[PDB]
């Protein structure tokens, strides 16, 4: 326990603070890759604001003296007229962001930025991200501050997303205002009405609150349509401002861009549950309701393929989607399964007790009793919806097996039970697979050409899984010939006659939208042909595509029996038993064929919008070798911007391998084998089953969670793309703060704080965009999906996202942030260090006149990269490596670039600093934008800037440089004898934007700067010529404008129809 | 206006009026009492918990709510059928007139409809009825907090100043903990992080208001406390759970803590859910937890007895045969083991740790898996102990028969450890032992640490605001008299002698008028004396939940001859049996 | 003794009582967790055991037709609870017997959510409850034991083992009751079962256990209530369960006084059969190419 040991601990200790006040830490990445569980919960999305929708306090930063004895009424307090003051009024009135400081609302978003007054230190706001155990605890990283800056903005802009609320108007019957009804409530009436103070001696605050006109304060016109009830949103003045208004108010135009008319919102509802979910609207005007219920499908695309990523791959991701739409088809299905029927349709075939085989005893055999409740019909069924992911393989144990021929009895019902539970199964290369089953079986009488080398005619069925290796014969019955084989020809033409042909039929509604990626919107694919829902009593019938496909395989396998090969060994006897099984197993008067051609693609139809995911189909495609569906593949990576432009789509993008295995014989009892009640009306049945599944308005959750989805992958392409240099094609407000770390290790410590922001400002808690950073690189995460035939033709079907609302509301924060920086304790410009030995006044941020020495400027150079320094011999100055590489003395001017001085302060503070306080150099310090820090002093006392500076320059590290530290002097409201005081630090632009007022009390600044209230920031209040809007929102920030206070009512979905 | 309510973890169903648990200071006043009208009927609680084990999540409440508030009779032998404000656990229709009551925190899993509370909860925020617990006490329910007319500042809402056993009010206080409050006396905005379920009494008994700027480093042991007891502290607002730090652990280091409003006062019921027996149980607390801030410190500041010190055994107590000995077994790798060190500090482990740990974790095989088998009955016979250990195999080697209560305490130990001053070794000596300690934890949740200390010096808070003075009795068992001759032993005039097993303070004479003299003897109890000292084993285990309710047992109880007098010369060595009373 | 323990970064965050491992931890123990998950995520999707005379089969199970020990009883452990055991109604001479616990509380299904006082003392022997709370313990064991008698498929084999042919090394793993701990061996097996048992309906309740809720704190930055299967609300207690080790209440007749209350993790059923495929199967592919 060295010196080794101990740099870690004392590393350590001061690396320590994200487990305090960061509720966003950026990649803490334990959890990279997190689950999407199937329990979206969904965000709040409506809280109230019925505070003042404003975010800049105006912050009374050095209080004015209660000086009492010498000079008395020169300050004039209204705390001595027992009333507060609506303005600040101490010695000096900063500006801050400080947001929600007069938000007593409903509720509370979290996630709130709360600038510190430039007096105080304010560097942590800018250490959400890349400054973690990097950079110590009084630092601001310069090299990060644009990454810092945008996410610092984006908790601004989000802890900002409420709606504005009404409270009671009240009239106000005192005598400062008469009759003019403002918006009562109790500290903050005096403190958001500055128009209606009580203004006793002309204090420095009330010479400009004395050019308040009179009429501009409280209501304006309140639009209320039913008398008697709830009015629907009035229009008043009072204390905001134009910026946190804006981005209030394009969140009131993100919920009514997400709201529909009860008459469209019933309709959507009938739609989703195919016309017999039975509601009624009431045709009478509800004045103020706001459902922000609907996404439209642009977005609903997004949230879909949102949820393939952040999903494991394999075989995982298609168990709980398919088990929980199976458990709900059970569930509400007419068909009962009863195998009984199937069993007295069997055994009741006379055969003889002699032989040492009984054919009838062996079908039942296989046919099993195992306690299954015939699940695995609906987990052939439910993953219909789910065949570009799942794919129901058949089981590689119940295929009968090679070693065995066509007399084999068990190996004969086995082929044929393959043959029944074919297209039942939704794989691709199923149809080959069962024309292969028979085909191997009798690989001795008939011998057919299979098309590759490597895998014969006996080769075991179960490996016939790739396109190509289909055979030929297969492919076209005409290279068959029948002088060889006469029954292998006769297989071939029954797959390719009878194999059913796909259809389609429409979910959902039109209106709300789909998340079908590769199927046209809100129509969904079908293996088998359909027809409408009967609303007719029900009966067996045979004229399906199912049972014609049943009754023409037991058609073909009679003649397989009664064939010249399986007569010869096979006694006579029993094969009249066999031919009386399979002839009494088409004539079973099933239900099933008719559930699957009428009522299951209605039920399905239904299912599919209200399930947690919604459908994810591949177009399906039977028997066509160019158009088998290899892969289904899923990208998060713009291949463009990867080099991959032209590769093909099975490497550039991620393939799902999902296989459920299935039974043909546990299909088959369920295909034979069902039957319902006899007095059954369809469309009752379903009526009175799909009523508690539409009941209320949980099925507009996953509708909901879309549009955070949607404005979260906006959020977080914009903030990663803006960071780094020239990214998508996005707008870069923020490009002249520094950005050096533009690195992929970067883009995901802000992906991860984008996606912890709007997983904490709305407090939704699945998985949502956290699926991109899984390979690594986030700044080219764009998503995709396609799907590669065999032929070759891949369908790219790209989603991009939405357009979004928080986009342009970011868009717009960053815009006025470059004029009103010094709001946020930034500045701009740069820092000189002269020596100056005033008197008088001085002001650092607000300097008068030209600057001295520009860089460029005659006789101004520039320190090198190193900014070394060589001794000189026996009594010379030793002179400074400049710029260009050639020592110059250090007796002149210098500019000094922040990435030098960060490297050279122990070359600094020994050599070029000495001649700056001697009154010799004038150094510029060159760094692009800072935060600044205020110490404000005594003007009458002696006071030397010195060891200021000397303070700021010893924390100076490699890593980043603290905050700029300004002597500025406390003003005085009488003249002083002031002492001469020596400053340096001193800014080039105007970097004082937030001085609000000095010592607004007195009745005069005396000494300091008498930067009195600026009516430009207030022009709602002391105008003439103002209007109602005129939100002169990218240049300034206004601080009096009037807004809108809507007023809705949320209903649940019993409030706007009535569901029975 | 109806108000549903899904009860909340550790629900008090049981001698507390189901307003005394839905957020108390409901029931303070008569003026805001009678306001309410409660319907969680008896029944209901009863004939619903036969029926989930069949019925679905959804399917339940689809059933259950379409229903009237005050219900009408059903069939033969009578089965009864599955004012201003109407309190309910029947989930309604969440509608205008039905608001689901939110109380930021975790339901419990004994209610059979708390399945329904992710349904109701997502049913209730697309709507605004998702009601916090504050809003039930002003005249007009407003979904919000803080609203626009209520400047809250009645007597009710400061939450603090309020047989009476196993049934504490507990607090979840949001403090906003200033920084420094420099620059010309004007403050530093800081931040604000509430502290989950924190026991009233112990803010009551220190004398804390609701709004005061109190400091904070002198840690005090008020704030201490309160987060030892304390469940949870989670920045406000929004969940993030949070450890603190004590130590230096950075700059601006929260100088002032002030409790600023209180949501969600209520009362929680601690009859036995973390500790089960009466014998003993341990805490797998870490390193560098405050383990001598709730022995110690808490019963020094009350003059009555929550504890006795010759139990209550503190970890490192293998320690009484370590540390030099486990810095013995490395001094001779050098470097990975100054380059182990560094792992286990930093976010990402090495290949130096697996030569450290398989030094340490040969090593504490051969000696302290030998000195804490040997150390049974200190353990879990001492009549009542507690115990302290580093990790669950520390007493799950050693094959000792305790409740291993696993516990996360939430202020950071890690940086409380490296301002260690004068302990063995080095500060990172520590850290090498507090990563060995760590890696045997064996993946279980760590159970927070509050849950314990609010159930053990939870009721012993509660002992000063009684105004009743406490009545001792005592489970007592009674050996024979020729037992202790047979053995050396010399006793005096040949009587039975009892020796007091637990001893336990009933508050009305309660407990006495049922309990005294009633024999429960399903723990046998058998006691063995030595050279100076007595042992008790419970042989059916005596547990907590069999001891009535208001009876109060004191934590660490020592066994004691009741009467000593009557023993001369304490002769011999030997083990009897009994059974057992109250007295 | 371990020689490489999982490390503590190695878990999730608690989701009420059981961890979750990461993904990026391979090993041996990645293996025992996704040879347990992938099981545990197909006996949640299974139509088998929700017919009731697989139900009737399972209480079948827990009562021993043959064997049992001598459990103590129920009501001197059920003081923990509030539920009151049968008596007989009639002079009653089975005492404890396996059978009786099952007669002791078969109110609701031979369990309820009631009787969550399953963790009291264990294992009594020199519970009809616990062996029912281990349902998906063993019903996941007999997934992996699907290959798995001595006259045809043990007396032939060691035959064709003997032969000078192949030669045959026989492993005979000593103690393996006593190296299934929850410090390495069953924390991987209740965290996988607890992530394959969501693939089933997360509202299905199981064998009469409902479907509770969870804490579920595995995100920093969002925990959040969520409802558990019934399946999984087992492992929760069997986490509770396997982690606090088995109480043993040994009274032995050859010593006389000696009565007891030991603790360990031994138990005197399948699972340390049916980690000993999936364990040597990661050796022959993946452990011994990599150093030999």
């Amino acid at each position: 326990a060295t010196p080794m040991i101990n740099n870690a601990i004392r590393s350590f200790l001061t690396a320590w603070d994200d487990i305090r006040i960061l509720s966003p830490d950026v990649s803490s990445k334990s959890l990279s890759a997190y689950l999407d569980s199937a329990v979206a919960n969904g965000p709040e999305l409506i809280i109230e604001d019925t505070g003042l929708c404003t975010s800049f306090m105006l912050l009374d930063n050095i209080p004015s003296a209660h000086l009492t004895k010498e000079l008395i009424g020169f300050t004039w307090f209204m705390q001595m007229y027992q009333m507060t003051p609506p303005l600040p009024e101490g010695a000096v009135n900063r500006i801050v962001c400080m947001t929600n400081w007069a938000s007593l609302g409903d509720e509370g978003r979290g996630l709130e930025v709360r600038l510190p007054p430039p007096t105080d230190s304010s560097v942590h706001a800018y250490k959400t991200v890349l400054s973690r155990g990097y950079i110590d605890n009084a630092q601001f990283n310069p090299l990060a501050l644009r990454s810092n800056v945008l996410l610092m903005l984006l908790q601004f802009t989000l802890s900002n997303l409420k709606i504005n609320k009404s409270s009671t108007f009240t009239s106000d019957v005192t005598t400062i205002t008469s009759g003019r009804m403002i918006r009562a409530f109790p500290e903050l009436l005096a403190l958001a009405y500055p128009g209606r103070a009580v203004l006793p001696t002309q204090t420095k605050n009330a010479q400009f609150l004395s050019t308040a006109i009179a009429d501009r304060i409280g209501r304006l016109d309140r639009a209320n349509l039913i008398g008697g009830e709830v009015s629907a949103m009035v229009e008043c003045m009072e204390l905001c401002d134009a910026l946190t208004l804006h981005i209030r108010e394009t969140y009131i135009m993100l919920l009514r861009s997400m709201h529909q008319d009860p008459t469209q919102i019933v309709q959507i509802v009938n739609e989703c549950a195919n016309n017999l979910l039975n509601s009624t609207i009431p045709i009478s005007l509800r004045p103020t309701i706001l459902c922000p219920w609907f996404a439209s499908s642009e977005d609903l695309r997004l949230q879909q393929v949102m949820h393939l990523v952040n999903i494991s791959s394999n075989t995982a991701a298609a168990l709980p989607l398919v088990e929980a739409l199976s458990t709900l088809l059970r569930s509400v299905t007419p068909l009962v399964l009863d195998p009984t029927v199937l069993t007295n349709a069997i055994t009741t075939i006379s055969e003889s007790t002699t032989q040492t085989i009984s054919p009838i005893s062996e079908i039942l055999r296989l046919l099993q009793p195992m306690g299954n409740d015939y699940a695995a019909f609906w987990k052939c069924i439910a993953s219909w919806a789910y065949n570009g992911l799942v794919t129901t393989v058949l089981s590689e144990d119940a295929f009968p097996d090679s070693s065995q021929s066509i007399t084999h009895l068990p190996s004969m019902w086995k082929c044929l039970f393959l043959t029944l539970a074919g297209p039942m199964t939704s794989d691709p290369h199923s149809p080959v697979k069962v024309f292969m089953a028979l085909a191997n079986l009798l690989a001795q009488p008939e011998p057919i050409a299979i098309g590759v080398p490597g895998m014969h005619q006996t080769t075991p069925a179960s490996q016939f899984s790739h396109p190509g290796v289909w055979p030929p014969g297969f492919l076209n019955p005409q290279l068959i010939n029948p002088q060889q084989a006469p029954l292998l020809r006769a297989f071939a033409e029954h797959i390719r006659a009878n194999w059913p042909q796909p259809s389609e039929f429409g979910y959902g509604s039109t209106l709300q939208g789909s998340a079908n990626l590769f199927i046209p919107s809100n129509r969904m694919v079908y293996p088998w042909p359909n027809q409408p829902l009967p609303r007719l009593t029900v009966a067996p019938t045979y004229d399906s595509a199912m049972s014609n496909w049943i009754s023409t395989t037991i058609a073909f396998f009679i003649r397989v029996v009664n064939s010249v090969n399986m007569t010869a060994t096979v006694n006579d006897l029993t094969r009249r038993t066999m031919t009386g099984v399979m002839t009494a197993m088409r004539q079973v008067k099933t239900m099933t064929p008719f559930y699957i051609q009428h009522m299951c693609p209605t039920e399905l139809s239904v299912l599919a919008s209200v399930t947690v995911t919604p459908p994810f189909q591949v177009p399906f495609t039977r028997l066509v070798q160019n158009d088998v569906i290899t892969n289904v593949l899923v990208a998060r990576v713009d291949p463009a911007q990867r080099g991959d432009a032209a590769v093909d789509i099975r490497a550039t993008h991620a393939t799902f391998a999902a296989a459920l295995p299935v039974d043909p014989a546990a299909i088959v009892v369920a295909m034979l084998c069902g039957q319902t009640e006899t007095n059954l009306i369809p469309s009752h049945h379903y009526g009175k089953a799909f009523a508690p599944l539409f009941a209320s308005n949980a099925m507009f959750t996953r509708n909901q969670r879309a549009v955070i989805t949607r404005e979260a992958f906006v959020c977080a392409r914009s903030a990663v793309a803006q960071c780094q240099d020239a990214g998508f094609l996005v707008p870069r407000p923020l490009d002249a703060l520094r950005q050096f770390d533009v690195t992929s290790a970067a883009a995901a410590e802000i992906m991860h704080a984008v996606n912890d922001a709007f997983k904490t400002a709305f407090d939704l808690d699945g998985a949502l965009l956290d699926g991109l950073a899984l390979y690594g690189d986030p700044r080219i995460a764009d998503l995709s999906a396609a799907y590669l035939q065999y032929g070759g033709n891949v369908v790219r079907e790209h989603v991009p996202p939405g357009p979004s609302h928080i986009h342009r509301a970011l868009q717009q924060v960053e815009s006025t942030f470059m004029a009103e920086m010094n709001l946020f304790n930034v500045a701009r410009g740069n820092l000189y260090l002269v020596q100056t030995a005033t008197n008088g006044n001085w002001s650092p941020m607000a300097p008068v006149a030209a600057p001295p020495f520009v860089r460029g400027g005659p006789n101004v150079r520039v320190v090198g990269r190193f900014g070394t320094i060589v001794p000189r011999p026996n009594g010379l100055e030793p002179q400074l490596i400049d710029d260009g590489n050639v020592p110059r003395d250090i007796a002149g001017d210098w500019v000094y670039p922040s990435d030098v001085l960060q490297v050279s302060v122990a070359v600094f503070r020994d050599y070029v600093w000495p001649m700056v306080k001697a009154g010799r150099t004038r150094v510029l310090v060159e760094l692009g934008h800072y935060v600044y820090t205020l110490h404000y002093y005594d003007p009458q006392i002696s006071l030397d800037e010195a060891p200021i500076l000397e303070e700021w320059l010893s924390k100076i590290n490699p890593a980043g440089i603290p905050p700029v530290p300004f002597c500025i002097p406390i003003p005085q409201v009488y003249p002083c004898i002031t002492a001469r005081r020596v400053h340096y630090a001193f800014t080039s632009e105007n970097n004082n934007d937030s001085l609000f007022s000095t010592n607004a009390a007195s009745i005069d600044t005396a000494f300091g700067e008498n930067a009195a209230v600026s009516p430009l920031r207030w022009p709602g209040l002391v105008d003439p010529n103002y209007r109602v809007g005129t939100n002169d929102l990218p240049n300034r920030i206004t601080l009096y404008n009037s807004l809108y206070r809507y007023n809705f009512t949320y209903p649940t979905l019993d409030g706007i129809m009535y569901v029975r | 206006i109806t108000i549903v309510v899904i009860p909340t973890a550790h629900f008090s169903w049981t001698d507390t009026n189901f307003l005394n648990s839905v957020d108390y200071r409901l029931t303070s006043q008569p003026k805001i009492r009678d306001r309410f009208a409660v319907y969680a009927p008896g029944w209901l609680r009863r004939q619903l918990d036969e029926f989930s084990a069949s019925l679905t999540a959804s399917e339940l409440l689809q059933a259950l709510q379409t229903i009237p508030i005050p219900v009408k009779a059903r069939c033969l032998l009578l089965p009864k059928p599955k004012r201003e404000f109407c309190l309910t656990i029947l989930p309604s229709l969440l509608g205008p007139r039905t608001f689901l009551l939110d109380v930021d925190a975790d339901r419990d899993a004994s209610y059979p409809l708390s399945v329904l509370w992710p349904q109701l909860r997502a049913l209730a925020l697309k709507s605004r009825l998702l009601l916090p617990p504050v809003a039930l006490l002003r005249r007009v329910v407003d979904p919000g907090l803080k609203p626009t007319w209520s400047a809250d500042s009645d007597a009710a809402f400061r939450a603090l100043r309020l047989f009476d056993f196993s049934a504490l009010p507990v607090v979840d206080i949001i403090c906003l903990l200033e920084s420094e409050p420099d620059d010309h006396g004007r403050i530093a905005p800081g931040t604000r992080l509430t502290i989950h379920s924190v026991p009233t009494d112990l803010l009551t008994s220190l004398s804390i208001q609701e709004g005061v700027r109190y400091p904070l480093r002198q840690f005090v042991h008020w704030v201490l406390l309160a987060l030892l007891m304390s469940d949870d502290v989670t920045i406000s607002g929004t969940r993030r759970s949070v450890k603190l730090e004590t130590a230096h652990a950075s700059a601006r280091p929260f100088v002032h803590i002030t409790v600023e409003r209180c949501a969600s006062a209520r009362i929680i019921d601690v009859r036995g859910s973390p500790a089960m027996y009466a014998n003993a149980v341990c805490l797998t607390l870490p390193k560098g937890s405050y383990k001598s801030t709730i022995i110690d410190t808490l019963p020094a500041m009350f003059s009555d007895l929550p504890i006795l010190e010759q139990a209550a055994v503190i970890d490192s107590d293998a320690l009484g045969d370590f540390l030099e000995r486990l810095e013995n077994l490395d001094p001779n790798l050098l470097d990975r083991a100054v380059a182990s060190i560094l792992s286990p500090t930093s976010d990402t482990s090495d290949d130096a740790v697996t030569t450290v740990l398989d030094a340490f974790n040969a090593l504490y095989r051969e000696i302290m898996t030998p000195a804490q088998r040997a150390r049974l009955p200190l353990l879990t016979q001492q009549g009542r102990v507690l115990a302290f250990a580093h990790s669950d195999y520390e007493l799950l080697s050693a094959n000792i028969p305790i409740q291993v209560v696993r516990g996360s305490i939430p202020i950071d130990h890690v940086v409380n450890l490296l301002a260690r001053r004068n302990r063995v070794g080095g500060t990172a000596l520590q850290v090498l032992l507090d990563y060995c300690y760590r890696t045997q934890a064996s993946p279980l949740a760590p159970t927070p640490a509050g849950r314990l200390y609010k159930q053990l010096f939870g009721p012993w808070l509660m002992v000063p605001r009684l105004s009743e003075p406490l009545i001792k009795l005592r489970l007592v068992a009674s050996a024979p008299a020729k037992v202790l001759r047979a053995a050396g032993w010399t006793i005096d005039g040949d009587p039975p002698l009892e020796v007091s097993c637990l001893c336990a303070y009933v508050t009305d004479r309660a407990a006495a008028t049922a309990l005294i003299e009633r024999r429960l003897d399903s723990r046998a109890l058998v006691t063995v004396g030595g050279d100076q000292l007595m042992f008790v084993e419970y042989a059916p285990p005596l547990p907590l939940v069999s001891i009535p309710r208001t009876f109060l047992l004191p934590v660490t109880y020592v066994v004691h001859w009741v009467p000593p007098q009557r023993v001369l010369l304490n002769g011999g060595n030997v083990s009897f049996t009994s059974g057992l009373e109250w007295t | 003794d371990i020689k490489d323990p999982i490390p503590p970064s190695a878990w999730t965050g608690p989701i009420g009582n059981v961890r979750y491992l990461l993904p990026s931890v391979q090993g041996p123990a990645r293996h025992l967790y996704d040879t347990w998950r992938a099981a545990a995520r197909q006996i949640a999707q299974d139509p088998q055991w929700h017919d009731p005379l697989n139900q009737a089969i399972m209480r079948a199970q827990y009562v021993t037709a043959r064997g049992g020990s001598s459990a103590s009883l129920k009501f001197a452990l059920k003081v923990t609870g509030i539920v009151l055991p049968e008596y007989d109604d009639s002079k009653v001479k089975k005492s404890s017997k396996i059978y009786q616990a099952a007669q002791i509380a078969r109110i609701a299904f031979m369990l309820l959510i009631a009787a969550i006082h399953a963790e009291v003392t264990m294992g009594i022997r020199n519970n009809v409850i616990q062996q029912a709370i281990s349902a998906p313990h063993t019903l996941v064991a007999n997934y992996i034991n699907k290959h798995m008698v001595v006259t045809d498929k043990v007396i032939p084999l060691i035959l064709y083992a003997s032969t000078p042919p192949n030669t045959v090394v026989n492993v005979d793993i000593k103690a393996c009751d006593a190296s299934i701990t929850y410090n390495y061996f069953l924390s991987v097996i209740c965290g996988a079962m607890h992530e394959g048992f969501e693939v089933g309906n997360a509202d299905a309740a199981f064998m009469g256990v409902p479907s509770t809720i969870v804490s579920d704190r595995r995100s920093p930055v969002a925990p959040y209530s969520r409802p558990i299967s019934g399946l999984q609300t087992m492992v929760q207690h069997l986490a509770d369960l396997y982690a606090a080790g088995f109480r043993y209440s040994v009274s032995d007749a050859f010593s006389s006084g000696n009565k007891f209350s030991f603790p360990t993790s031994t138990f005197p059923s399948t699972e340390h059969t049916a980690n000993n495929s999936t364990m040597m199967e990661y050796f022959l592919n993946v452990h011994a190419p990599s150093h030999v």
